[PDB]
């Protein structure tokens, strides 16, 4: 886990996220760790601010503005990443 | 199914 502070551009975020539509799921590990479902990143903009701030594909998100996602569905994740009009705060699992 | 979102 790591947490990333990202600002928001020109381009938006410059990330991409993607995962499941439903709600809740089975546990996975992940580093020797349990998690519900989570979102990740499919797409990171070179330059972007996602980029620049050292988001990864891959990336597996774990909280958003300090809230936990495990289980949570694909529009509760991109609700939460709008939520603020330019600062993000990710915990991911790379 | 799941979906992909361009932020």
């Amino acid at each position: 886990p790591r947490v990333v502070r990202i600002v928001k551009s020109e381009s938006g975020y410059g990330f991409n996220v993607r995962g499941q539509v439903s709600e809740g799921g089975q546990l996975r590990s992940i580093n020797g760790e349990l998690y519900a479902p989570l979102q990740h990143v499919s797409a990171v903009l070179p330059g972007g601010a996602a980029d620049r701030a050292g988001v990864r594909k891959g990336d597996r998100i774990l909280e958003v503005n300090g809230v936990n996602v495990e289980g949570a569905t694909h529009k509760q994740v991109v609700d939460l990443i709008r939520a603020g009009e330019k600062e993000l705060i990710l915990t991911v699992l790379s | 199914e799941d979906q992909e979102t361009a932020v």
